[PDB]
């Protein structure tokens, strides 16, 4: 399994953001909104291939969470889709950037700005946000945004579709990769 | 679900599913309730999950 496959959660399903690991013990990041009240994390809709549970989760003001495999047999690949992810980065303004997804699959763009604001209603206000005009839709949520082999941001949120085009809010990695003290490979 | 607070500018991008008057599956309930303001009220819930 690696960044941006689907994974299915008992309210729904989201997609991987990226592999990382602390140690030997191995985990998984996703949008936060995604692991909040969700614990265990499986890796089809029939539910027969356990991944593994939620051990944090920051949502809202941010939007991150983090699932620590218990699947001992299932790969861990340290890419998204086929692309390796050997360093995280900061965004900046201008940078291009690329997104994978569950629904959409892989879909590009660039960063138009950073330090955002969006607020999904209901006090749910998510702070310090990098904002594209990459798409993203339904189980979208919590997959990467990345650029060459650098990991960049989670996606949490926008709006628009693929179709005829939107805007996409992104947690940035780094601040999740911090808080976890894990670390891509 | 109730539409009335919306719209919302931005929606999260999990999927669970609704189903439309219109026969379109909306991702989640976000999308869904965006949809019925844009359509001025006319869209309505079918049921719950895929149509």
């Amino acid at each position: 399994i690696s960044g941006g496959d689907a994974i299915y959660s008992s309210t729904g399903r989201c997609s991987l953001g990226f592999n990382v690991r602390s140690g030997s013990t191995y985990y998984f990041l996703t949008a936060g909104h995604c692991t909040d009240g969700a614990t265990t994390w499986w890796a089809n809709s029939a539910r027969t291939t356990v991944l593994g549970t939620t051990s944090g989760s920051s949502f809202p003001n941010n939007d991150y969470g983090i699932v620590r495999y218990t699947n001992t047999t299932i790969p861990k690949d340290g890419t998204v889709g086929g692309q390796d992810i050997t360093s995280a980065a900061n965004a900046t303004v201008g940078m291009a950037v690329t997104r994978r997804g569950s629904t959409t699959g892989t879909h590009s763009g660039s960063v138009t700005a950073l330090n955002a604001t969006v607020n999904y209603g209901g006090g749910d206000v998510v702070y310090g946000m990098i904002r594209t005009n990459v798409c993203a839709e339904p189980g979208d949520s919590g997959g990467p945004l990345y650029s060459g082999t650098r990991a960049i941001g989670l996606t949490s949120g926008g709006s628009g579709n693929c179709s005829s085009g939107g805007t996409t809010f992104f947690q940035p990695v780094t601040e999740a990769l911090s808080a976890y003290g894990v670390s891509v490979y | 679900v109730d539409c009335s607070e919306y719209p919302k500018p931005a929606c999260t991008k999990e999927y669970r599913p609704l189903c439309g008057s219109d026969n379109k599956t909306y991702g989640n309930k976000c999308n869904f309730c965006n949809a019925v303001v844009e359509s001025n009220g006319t869209l309505t819930l079918s049921h719950f999950g895929k149509c």
